[PDB]
RNA sequence: CCGA
């Protein structure tokens, strides 16, 4: 339930709701390409981790 | 579940090879169709965090397609949340809904950040909320906060705040519609036909004035202070406001 | 009438009266510069609104 | 046949304990039975202590104002009804209070006997002004249930014997390899601070077991 | 037509086949690749391998025979044994 | 926080959800709606609310109301046979008589619910907004009144029974007429709704927000929409998501808001409590290359802030216009097949007396649609009821230009006579020529 | 009938003949009427059957006017129809009167009791849902009916009717033998588990025993939706009009497990599968047991010819008929050539073409009839042999099934509760089904409460009432007075006085199954007659990953039978455009339909866990370009780059 | 605090009714004890039932036997309603040989020692003049309702294992000059005949006691 | 033809 709070605080503080979506998708693609090894966890998807990291840099 | 093994089949096939269970698509398809308890745990860890678009025809406006996070239920019908039902114009007497799975990562980030159902409260035509209680929650909140002259057990008793009356209701001391005085020092009180005029005044000693209202009793100081305040209410209204207060401030 | 008098013959042909719109577009020799939501859906591109805007 | 787990245990600074319990695995329908019986026995039949009669020297009648104190006698009774304490005697005990202003009056200014014990020491009672001093005596009782005094020597006040303030329970389904559908009982207990939520579970379980053991013949 | 599932299965079969064949000796690997058209798209006879090289076609048949015997080993070759229909 | 010491219905829950979507966001608002959902489910299950046959309580004034109605129809048709009225005003008279008796019985049903049993199940379902209008409760308790043809024509016969007492065979055939209306219209007018929606989508599929400001000085004047003396949309509702183009000044002289300032409901109430005419920025007055800018459009109503670059506002506008017509066309069969009409307001005297002659009013006798000769007001003037009270019996009615008068200059008024009535609006009457 | 009509586009076009109606020799519809002489309904001989000769000539009254028995028409005003106008006249001016109050309605609408207390749209919905009920395993007559059930069962044709007087001599499950007395043995065959057009059961059961007299017209055997000689479409279950914890929220339905374990609402459905061994140019198709790529224990139920046996259990994917066809192209890629070079792997000349069970559709095989041309049969041309397989299954009630009453109150089962969790009565009996009370006053079908209260009075009495519609001719509030008087007489039983409360008539006290506490308000309980409809969830659930495609457009097919995809129409495109979501819309139009390289690349990227590449031009746009070129239009795409225009090739 | 049996009337074997009285208890404790006893007596009591049927010459459930009025489905529904008592926890086997004409009842069942039939007048089938019904069934023990698994020549029955058919209770008050008043619980138990209501009450009592003892012990 |  924290990921919808982070998504709401990431959308509310963005200058454009359509540019922040493309930036989250680009960071999620980088997170998926950098974690290409199989040592991972199913509860932390690349898009969820990108939203978490971008909300943590947002503060 | 049988709908979910079909829609998420290449994502399951990718996970069965990444986990070292099988080695190709043919063994993965064979283990998927043959039935295994490993497939259900694999599908449970595959659909976690993957949003799913739901659609009901006719799609008359924007809220006819919304995104959801799926959980695996057993049976054959799709379980829909009762608050998104006016947005779809959907009741449970024969409606069917289509299901769509986004594949790309840009398409999953768009279903989550732009189309997820917990961000679609307001209508796009008006500014008014679509997501609101209806048809049984409205009746349940109306019965909870109504007046009832028949159910008056422990009426007119004094309680030391909200938690004291909530403890008295769960202990079986008062009814749900009993007239109850509550010590409540806040002034943000809204009533039906709101009253601000004083009905009567009883003077006490030590320069203390006891002001009477229709649904309030205020005791204040002589020059520059307010001491205490009592509010006549029902326990069901106290339950409603405790629900609002623990939902909002968190 | 305002839907059929647009600058794009693909949208006006996909809306209504395909034969007349295509005949006047073929005689006038007009080009479709793919400016709108309906043309990019037929072409198969990103629509120029929303997340495909810039 | 089942294992009981303590999931979390929180304690607020005003001495109020909260503990979540997990019970698994139960058969189909037994979780609702155990949860409803435990909730009813935990809220209705569990002995605790409270104050029953106060006696303030210098009052006219039951509904009046006290000289020098901001709080009149009605909110004095309402503040004494909030007083959380525990006793170890079936016989009456008498607590006393002396205090002088200016300043606020807390629960730590009671020189109550050692057979009773005050749970929340920084419990607000009254405020004083201009060096006026207050003298009162209250009577501690233990019991079960509640007493409501009609129309408002010792001045009998409303009493509530309730060591557990709130019990919630939810049941979760367990689907596994076997065909047996099972149940998981999630229990939440909120206590007054007098006793623990873990030992209040044992008291209610003892009450239910002593209720149902002589029926088996 | 051909389904996308058959396309992806034969592409993964091609990738696993090339990754299995490049583990053995480099000469027999390209002999087996020019024999069945895994690089040229043209299946060739035994003699034309003898014109790709200059050693004639009798050594070529023994080379592909021992390459098939090495790939028919029970150990370290069962990755390809799951594609058996 | 706010305590809300009152009874909760659907509109107040909508107000609470709309308030929680001002300072908290979307997710906290959805969590609040989730908690209110489970609370309402729990206490609706705990209540045990149920509907029975004896739960439908018919008021005991229905007999004398129907008797007064048939006496009015009887004196209407006695007036028709003598020769001083014609057939079309007789038709209009009997139709308006049965419609007024149906509305009077509906009001008496609501009053009898509020008096005897306030915690009645049908009254709780209809009054809280849970499910059901007052038209369906009028058909269950009261009378059904008149039905309608599948083409919109009006039938001639009344239905003097409700669903609790049971209809007869004649009344069942008459109700089957309106059922066929609802079924045929649901099957046949949704194509018209969907064709209008497709045309509206195709006319504005290229209206995207491309730029942030167009830099124009043109503005749109906004007043409260009124049809007669009562409002329809107020000024504060009409200034809800707009930007300002001119500064709003008060009577003291302080500027309430500057130009290019986004208006919310608080600023809209602050503006609408001062003036009556506001100049805003609109897409009608935008100067952009075949599109709209960010400042002339204003707010995104689904989100609560100013719009974003690249929003397909034409698709949202076409869907917003095309959705309610299609939905209402497909749910027209919920009302049975009855005729819905707007009754014109009448202001009567409570007891005996006469009427003050109005000052500053000229009037002409204009033949009413019902047959009685009445005088229509030209310039609006006051009217005061001259009661026979030695201390205080006086009521004043200020007229609308276009009202009708059944009272002469200084004539003595009986006990309960008809006094004044304003005629309907153009769309609120919904009439067309025939033969 | 003004009620029974389709709800779709053909509303008002397809009508239904009324109950007493009849078509004469010239083709016109006529209706019977009793004569009326001097204000007295005659009723001495047969009626008149006026063939619309009653508009310009006669004053006709309906059959619900009050009339004292063997006497005149009471009242001084009689409602008549005259010159296609409704009017009121004196009883001495009435020419004709109707013969029945249900003369205006059809048969299925006459099946509905308390019809005059319901809305007409809900009566239409009740008739339509009554024509959609499945025949159950143990059918049961309604506790409240109207009276046309016996004639409907006699005239449907599902009931074996006797013809002569006689004595029944032999009864078993397949044959009833009777000697007639008033070529001396009449043998009535009884059909057992046949298939209807809608894959439902047509089963008959004997009712008479050996050695009893039989009158002509006596029911000897009753059909599938018929018991006791009368129509029996559903069961009588115990309702409580109350809300549960959101489980009957918006016309959803809460039921108990007793309707599962007591075999209530269990039905039989028989599916039929057919396979033809065709003649191909490359060789004849043969039905055999030797199938390639099929294991060891997938052939246990097949016989020596490759066909299943009677009484075998089959599930989804099991082989019904093994068939092969001689493929003869043999164009193998290098991967298959190398894999058959390594591991042996001799490729056979036939391929698998067996008949298999579809997804779901488990059941028991009951009929395996095989047709061969040299056995005496003659086939469709080009087919050697034809095998027909009948598979039967018992379907219990399920979450997602549709359930309805006779008053247009449909609903979907959303939760099945245990009986210790269901609410119970003050005699301890749990409730079978909880219906939401808010669906009654908005939909305006009040007759279901009359029906449930009368059925509960008849349950506590044991009498099985029968009430004709429009019963308010016998007095004011006749239905209400009948229901409450019968409830009082049922409550006057020596042990059952909790049945009726005079303070609140239709309601009694109901206790909670989970806590034991009574509910705060009394709840209307009763015995309603609920139906199970053909719309079951097994025929509705469908999903596709990747299946077949269309010929020219190369888009996915449509339909459940061909594993088709859902149509993402133009309104869904508008809904995605009103959002942002340009990438969702682009992958929905390209890599999920008619872009074949994008299809293969997207599937390979998802399987190998990599990024899905950028799509290309969809296939249907190139089809449109070629069609516009074949119309004679020089249409082309151009590309500008560094002061240069060039025509692009979209076919690539 | 004593239990006391008030009225215990019986049918042939079909119903065994009993009314037990419990006094004294506290105010809510009567409702706690009554609802826990009702839920356990209706849900968690084990009994015996028929789980399978094999008939000679019958392969599937949609067949017929010549000379029998009922088909295999109505025979399986009649054997589903059979009332038995099994003293062992192992699956037993019952048999039947019947030669028409006549009415075949439950008294004609040749059963082993551990399985005995409660109602011997219970109807099974009707046989004509030249009929021969030879069948064989299986008796098991279970709790609640058994759903069938995936499907030699045994036709499976979704058997129900509830011997107690109805539980009802009311709570009465005792009011005198006897402050802190008490409550009285009366309990109505109806069984099918395979278990007595007193033994069912003892089984529910020690099931509830074994549920609540480790909560007190392990805390 | 039916269902939403
Ligand atoms: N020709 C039709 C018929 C129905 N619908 C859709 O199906 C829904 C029908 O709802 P339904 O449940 O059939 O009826 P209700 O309106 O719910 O009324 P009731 O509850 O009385 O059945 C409508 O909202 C409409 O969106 C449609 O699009 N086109
Ligand atoms: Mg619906
Ligand atoms: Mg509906
Ligand atoms: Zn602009």
């Amino acid at each position: 339930n924290h990921i919808i709070y982070r998504s709401e605080e990431l959308l509310g503080a963005a200058s454009n709701r359509y540019n922040i979506t493309v930036r989250v998708a680009k960071r999620a693609k980088e997170n998926r390409s950098e974690d290409f090894d199989s040592i991972d966890d199913p509860n932390m998807k690349p898009a969820i981790r990108a939203i978490i990291e971008m909300s943590d840099e947002l503060t | 579940r049988e709908m979910a093994i079909e829609l998420f089949q290449p994502f399951v096939i990718h996970r069965l090879i990444k986990l070292g269970i099988v080695n190709n698509i043919k063994a993965a398809k064979k283990l998927i169709l043959k039935g295994d308890p490993q497939i259900w745990s694999v599908l449970e860890e595959v659909i976690t965090g993957h949003p799913v678009m739901l659609n009901r025809a006719p799609t008359l406006h924007r809220l006819g397609i919304q995104a959801f996070e799926p959980i695996l239920v057993e049976g054959r019908a799709i379980q829909l949340h009762p608050l998104v039902c006016p947005a779809f114009n959907a009741d449970f007497d024969g409606d069917q809904m289509a299901v769509h799975v986004p594949l790309s990562l840009e398409a999953q980030c768009e279903a989550r950040l732009l189309m997820l159902a917990c961000h679609n409260v307001l209508s796009p035509a008006t500014g008014k909320p679509i997501v609101a209680p209806s048809q049984d929650m409205v009746l349940g909140c109306y019965y909870l906060t109504a007046e009832n002259p028949n159910a008056q057990k422990g009426a007119g008793r004094y309680f030391a705040g909200i938690e004291d009356a909530l403890r008295a209701y769960d202990h079986g001391q008062v009814d749900l519609h009993s007239q109850i005085w509550i010590r409540h020092l806040d002034e943000d009180v809204v009533t039906e036909k709101p009253d601000t005029e004083v009905i009567k005044t009883e003077d006490l000693g030590d320069g203390t004035v006891m002001k009477y209202y229709r649904e309030r009793k205020i005791r204040e100081g002589v020059d520059g202070e307010i001491i205490t305040q009592y509010i006549q209410t029902t326990p069901g209204r106290i339950i409603y406001n405790k629900t609002i207060a623990e939902a909002l401030v968190f | 009438k305002a839907s059929l008098n647009t600058d794009s013959f693909i949208s006006a042909a996909s809306f209504q009266e395909t034969t007349r719109v295509l005949t006047e577009a073929a005689i006038e020799g007009k080009s479709d510069w793919l400016r709108g939501l309906k043309e990019n859906v037929i072409i198969g591109r990103l629509i120029p609104a929303g997340t495909g805007f810039s | 046949q089942f294992q009981i787990e303590c999931v979390e245990s929180s304690t607020r600074k005003n001495q109020q304990q909260y503990s979540k319990f997990s019970l698994e695995p139960l058969d189909r329908g037994q979780g609702t039975t155990v949860g409803n019986a435990l909730r009813r026995v935990l809220l209705s039949n569990l002995p605790g202590a409270a104050v029953t009669a106060i006696r303030i020297a210098g009052v006219n009648h039951e509904f009046a104002t006290i000289l020098g104190v901001r709080e009149d006698v009605l909110e004095i009774m309402l503040n004494m009804k909030e007083l959380v304490l525990k006793s170890y005697t079936d016989q009456p005990q008498i607590g006393r209070l002396t205090a002088i202003g200016p300043g606020t009056v807390t629960a730590a200014q009671f020189e109550v006997p050692s057979e009773v014990e005050v749970i929340d020491p920084n419990q607000y009672i009254a405020t004083l002004a201009e060096g006026a001093k207050l003298e009162m005596e209250f009577r501690v009782e233990r019991g079960v249930g509640y007493r409501v005094i009609e129309r408002g020597d010792f001045l009998q006040i409303d009493s509530v014997f309730m060591p557990v303030t709130k019990v919630n329970y939810t049941v979760e389904d367990i689907r596994a390899d076997g065909m047996s559908p099972k149940d998981r009982l999630i229990l939440d207990i909120w206590t007054n601070g007098s006793i623990q939520p873990r030992e209040a579970l044992s008291e209610a379980s003892d009450i239910i077991a002593n209720l149902f053991i002589p029926l088996k013949d | 037509g051909e389904t996308p599932e058959d396309e992806v299965s034969k592409n993964l079969l091609r990738e696993d086949l090339e990754n299995v064949l490049d583990t053995l000796s480099p000469r027999e690997r390209d002999v087996l690749r020019l024999r069945y058209g895994l690089d040229d798209g043209r299946m060739k006879t035994l003699e034309e391998i003898g014109q790709i090289f200059n050693v004639t076609r009798e050594r070529i048949r023994q080379i592909e025979a021992k390459a098939l015997r090495k790939l028919r080993h029970p150990n370290r070759n069962s990755i390809l044994k799951e594609y058996i229909r | 926080m706010t305590f809300y010491n009152y009874t909760i219905d659907k509109g107040r829950l909508k107000k609470l959800i709309a308030l929680a979507y001002r300072r908290y966001g979307s997710a906290r608002c959805s969590q609040l709606a989730d908690e209110l959902k489970e609370l309402g489910f729990r206490f609706a299950t705990k209540a045990g609310v149920s509907i029975s046959v004896d739960d439908l309580t018919i008021p005991p004034e229905k007999k004398q109301m129907l008797e007064a109605a048939e006496k009015e129809i009887r004196t209407t048709e006695e007036r028709y046979a003598r020769g001083e009225i014609t057939e079309v005003e007789r038709f209009q008279k009997v139709i308006d008589t049965w419609n007024g008796t149906s509305e009077e019985l509906k009001d008496q049903v609501v009053v009898n619910f509020r008096k005897t049993d306030p915690l009645n199940s049908v009254y709780m379902m209809a009054f809280s907004g849970a499910r059901g209008n007052m038209s369906q409760v009028r058909q269950l308790v009261g009378m059904r009144g008149l039905m309608a043809d599948p083409q919109g024509e009006i039938i001639d016969l009344p239905i003097k029974t409700n669903f609790r007492e049971g209809l007869t065979v004649t009344e069942y055939v008459i109700s089957s007429y309106g059922a066929r209306k609802g079924l045929v219209d649901t099957a046949l007018r949704t194509a018209d709704s969907g064709y209008l929606t497709r045309r509206l989508v195709d006319v504005s599929q290229d209206v995207i927000v491309r730029e942030q400001d167009c830099g124009t000085e043109r503005s749109l004047r906004v007043t409260a929409m009124t049809d007669g003396d009562q409002v329809k949309i107020s000024l504060a509702d009409r200034l809800f998501g707009r930007l300002l183009a001119k500064d709003v000044v008060g009577p003291d002289g302080e500027i309430i808001a500057k130009r290019n300032d986004e208006i919310d409901e608080a600023l809209a109430n602050r503006i609408a409590a001062v003036t009556d005419e506001v100049y805003v920025r609109s897409p009608l007055t935008c100067e952009a290359a075949r599109s709209v800018c960010q400042n002339c459009y204003g707010w995104s109503l689904a989100h609560g802030h100013k719009v974003d670059l690249g929003e397909a506002v034409g698709i949202i506008a076409a869907q917003s216009i095309g959705e309610p017509g299609t939905q209402l066309t497909m749910r027209t069969f919920h009302t049975g097949g009855v005729f819905t009409g707007e009754v014109a307001r009448q202001e009567k005297a409570p007891e005996d007396g006469t009427v003050k002659w109005g000052k500053g009013l000229s009037t002409r006798k204009v033949r009413t649609r019902h047959g009685e000769d009445a005088e229509q007001v030209e310039i609006a003037g006051d009217l005061i009821w001259k009661g026979e009270g030695k201390k205080a019996a006086t009521q004043t009615y200020s007229l609308t230009p276009g009202s009708l008068l059944f009272v002469q200059d200084g004539q003595t008024v009986t006990a309960g006579q008809l006094m004044t009535e304003i005629s309907l609006s153009k769309t609120q009457r919904s009439t067309e020529r025939a033969t | 009938c003004p009620v029974e009509t389709p709800e779709g586009p053909n509303a008002g076009l397809i009508g239904s003949l009324a109950t007493c109606a009849r078509v004469n020799d010239y083709g016109f519809i006529e209706t019977p009427y009793f004569r009326v002489e001097s204000g007295r309904v005659r009723k001495d001989l047969d009626p008149v059957y006026l063939t619309a000769d009653e508009e310009d000539d006669m004053r006709v009254a309906p059959g619900d006017i009050p009339t004292d028995e063997e006497g005149n028409i009471i009242g001084e005003s009689v409602p008549i129809r005259y010159r296609q106008e409704f009017s009121t006249t004196s009883p001495e001016q009435v020419d004709y009167v109707a013969v029945s109050p249900v003369q205006i309605i059809s048969v299925a609408t006459s099946m509905i009791p308390f019809l005059e207390h319901d809305d007409a749209n809900r009566a239409l919905m009740g008739s339509n849902m009554q024509r959609q009920a499945v025949p159950l395993l143990r059918p049961e007559r309604p506790l409240v009916g109207t009276g046309l059930e016996a004639q409907a069962a006699r005239d449907s044709g599902m009931v074996i009717v006797s013809r002569t007087h006689g004595i029944v001599t032999y009864v078993d499950a397949t044959e009833i033998r009777v000697q007639p007395h008033s070529g001396e043995e009449i043998v009535y065959p009884i059909q057992k588990y046949q298939r209807s057009n809608q894959d439902t059961c047509l089963n008959q059961r004997p009712l008479v025993y050996a050695g009893e007299d039989v009158v002509p017209g006596q029911v000897l055997a009753d059909g599938s939706a018929t018991e006791g000689g009368e129509l029996a479409l559903g069961q009588n279950i115990l309702v409580a009009y109350m809300p549960w914890e959101g489980y009957n929220y918006e016309d959803a339905i809460l039921i108990s497990e007793r309707l599962v374990y007591d075999d209530v609402y269990t039905s039989i459905h028989i599916e039929k599968f057919e396979i033809e061994a065709r003649q191909t140019k490359l060789g004849p198709e043969e039905i055999t047991r030797e199938i390639p790529n099929v294991g060891e224990d997938a052939l246990r139920n097949l016989d020596e010819h490759g066909i299943i046996r009677i009484g075998a259990w089959v599930e989804s994917g099991d082989i019904l008929v093994g068939k092969v066809t001689p493929k003869g192209e043999a164009d193998q890629p290098p991967e298959e050539k190398l894999l058959r070079a390594i591991f042996g792997e001799k490729a056979r000349d036939v391929r698998d073409n067996s008949l298999r069970v579809p997804n779901g559709e488990k059941g028991r095989v009951v009929d395996v009839r095989v047709f061969t041309r040299e056995k005496g049969d003659e086939l469709p041309p080009g087919a050697n042999m034809v095998v027909r397989i009948y598979v039967a299954q018992k379907r219990k009630i399920q979450v997602g099934d549709k359930m309805a009453g006779r008053h247009g109150n449909k609903g979907i089962i959303s939760r099945i509760l245990p009986i210790e969790d269901m609410p119970y009565l003050p005699d301890g009996r749990p409730i079978d089904i909880a219906l939401n009370p808010l669906g009654v006053p908005s939909r305006m079908n009040v007759g279901q409460v009359f029906e449930c209260l009368l059925g509960w009075a008849g349950e506590n009495l044991g009498v099985r009432f029968k009430i004709t519609p429009f019963d308010e001719m016998y007095g004011e509030e006749a239905s209400r007075d009948t229901v409450h008087g019968l409830l009082e007489e049922a409550s006057q039983r020596p042990n059952k006085d909790w049945v009726f409360n005079e303070n609140h008539p239709g309601k009694i006290q109901v206790f909670d199954g989970r806590t034991g506490e009574p509910f705060d308000r009394p709840i209307t309980v009763g015995q309603a007659y609920m139906l199970k409809l053909v719309h079951l969830v097994d025929d509705k659930i469908h999903a596709r990953s990747t299946g077949p495609y269309s010929l020219v457009t190369q888009q996915p097919l449509g339909g459940k039978a061909q594993q088709g995809g859902q149509r993402f129409g133009e309104m869904e495109v508008w809904a995605l455009e009103a959002y942002g979501a340009a990438y969702i819309l682009q992958e929905l139009l390209t890599v999920k339909s008619d872009d074949m390289q994008g299809r293969n690349e997207a599937l390979n990227a998802i399987v190998k866990g990599k990024s899905i590449p950028r799509p290309g031009t969809p296939e249907s746009f190139k089809v449109l370009m070629r069609e516009l070129q074949s119309l004679g239009l020089d249409i082309a795409a151009h590309k500008v780059q560094l002061s240069e225009d060039g025509e692009s090739a979209d076919a690539e």
